[PDB]
């Protein structure tokens, strides 16, 4: 009922606008508000009463209203602005109505290689006749990797659970992969490796049941 | 200031009735112009559910087929949502929200609560320490963590040093395994030198089940206690 572009992108430092169009019965007659939503977070009020900012919202955000449409302006675009943005107002029946949402992408972010940390099974887990290797993958960009496990030199496909990468605060992504083994399999190999491939390049980590660092 | 906070079981069986409450603080609930519920299914936009006004009038989204009830309890200073005969279409994050005045649309919003509609049973997690090692040592820092294994449903909350540690702390998004249970890991980066002289514990809370537990996470010693171990 309220329409905004499903997506917008722009380079850092630039000014971007997002609009939602409605009718004289909804937007035309009412205050519009704007919400920012970062990954896994509740919508955050940016603009209310068409153009007011709540305390703590920076003046890089602004609201305006032209007829039966409303517009959110964002200046000095930062990677931290990447989010979904929604307009909200009252519909002609006086009930809440929201735009469909606009996904804002900040272009030209530099490639960043994944940091990888691999943990062997804990002694407690082994004692419970179970074994999990934990491969934690962080701080990469773009947010796509593929993960391969090896037992000694041979590929292991079974017992692998890997997450789709998800956005973090720094707009660097994170992901994890878990390999399930029997305590015997763990204790029978020279080692196991988690191999993370990101944009053509592979970062690898290895753990062995022989390890004892202290 | 005015604060809203949702409560509810994170799990409801199909066809059962979802019951949530919104605790209002910093405000007398009967004063509010408007209280309401909004929800958001995974990866979708925001959907209005229903409303109650100062006058006590209630309005609900027609697409919700008389399944919605919203009430205000002034003695507890909270309002509620009841949504009957749920299906998997009702799996969503649910938000309580409110407007203190008719003359402004600066709404107050809760944090949101995840509701999973599933016949699968609630399962508390098994927690395991992830000991710091030379391999997990980079620079002067050391990674240690906690493996929170096989729970249902989301979410789990993990805290290090009872909130007192927040820097370098990364709690990863959970995996949904083919078994249908979740696992996640929380890692904290610390100074290498503090490893011998600092207590590190992860506090794991799975609200849906009644699971609270905390694992000690400490270095593995690689010297036998019953032999001379120093020059």
């Amino acid at each position: 009922v309220l329409t905004q572009p499903p997506s917008v992108s722009a380079a850092p430092g630039q000014k971007v606008t997002i609009s939602c169009s409605g009718s004289s019965s909804n937007i035309g007659n009412n205050y519009v508000s704007w919400y920012q939503q970062l990954p896994g977070t509740a919508p955050k009020l940016l603009i209310y009463d068409n153009n007011k900012r709540p305390s703590g919202i920076p003046d890089r955000f602004s609201g305006s209203k032209s007829g039966t449409s409303a517009t959110l302006g964002i200046t000095g675009l930062q990677t931290g602005d990447e989010a979904d943005y929604y307009c909200g107002t009252w519909d002609s029946s006086l009930n809440p109505v929201f735009g469909g949402g606009t996904k804002l992408t900040v272009l030209g972010q530099p490639k960043a290689a994944p940091s990888v940390t691999l943990f062997p099974p804990s002694s407690e887990e082994l004692q419970a006749n179970k074994a999990t290797l934990v491969c934690l993958i962080s701080d990469f960009y773009p947010g796509a990797v593929t993960v391969a496990w090896k037992a000694d030199s041979s590929p292991v496909k079974a017992g692998v659970e890997t997450t789709t990468p998800s956005k973090q605060s720094n707009n660097k992504y994170a992901a994890s992969s878990y390999l399930s083994l029997t305590p015997e399999q763990w204790k029978s190999h020279r080692s196991y490796s988690c191999q993370v491939t990101h944009e053509g390049s592979t970062v690898e980590k290895t753990v062995a049941p022989t390890e004892c660092s202290g | 200031q005015v604060q809203l906070q949702e409560s509810g079981p994170g799990l409801v069986k199909p066809s059962e009735t979802l019951s949530l409450t919104c605790a209002v603080s910093g405000y007398s609930i009967s004063s509010g112009y408007y209280w309401g519920w909004i929800r958001q299914p995974p990866g979708k936009g925001l959907e209005w559910i229903g409303s109650i006004y100062h006058s006590g009038s209630t309005y609900y989204n027609p697409s919700l087929k008389s399944r919605v009830t919203i009430s205000v309890d002034t003695s507890k200073n909270q309002f509620s949502l009841k949504l009957s005969s749920v299906t998997a279409a009702d799996t969503a994050v649910y938000y309580c929200a409110g407007l203190t005045q008719s003359s402004h649309n600066d709404a107050n919003w809760g944090q949101g609560t995840l509701v999973t509609v599933s016949s699968a049973s609630t399962k508390g997690p098994s927690v395991f320490p992830l000991a710091p090692s030379s391999k997990s040592t980079s620079g002067g820092t050391a990674a240690l963590g906690c493996l929170v294994k096989d729970y249902f449903p989301e979410p789990v909350t993990v805290s290090w040093n009872s909130g007192a540690l927040t820097s370098g702390v990364h709690t990863f998004p959970a995996v949904l395994q083919s078994s249908g249970l979740y696992s996640l890991s929380s890692v904290v980066t610390v100074p290498s030198s503090s490893l011998g002289t600092q207590t590190y514990i992860c506090n794991v809370n799975h609200k849906p089940s009644n699971t609270k537990v905390d694992k000690k996470v400490e270095p593995k010693s690689c010297l036998a206690m019953d032999y001379k171990d120093h020059d």
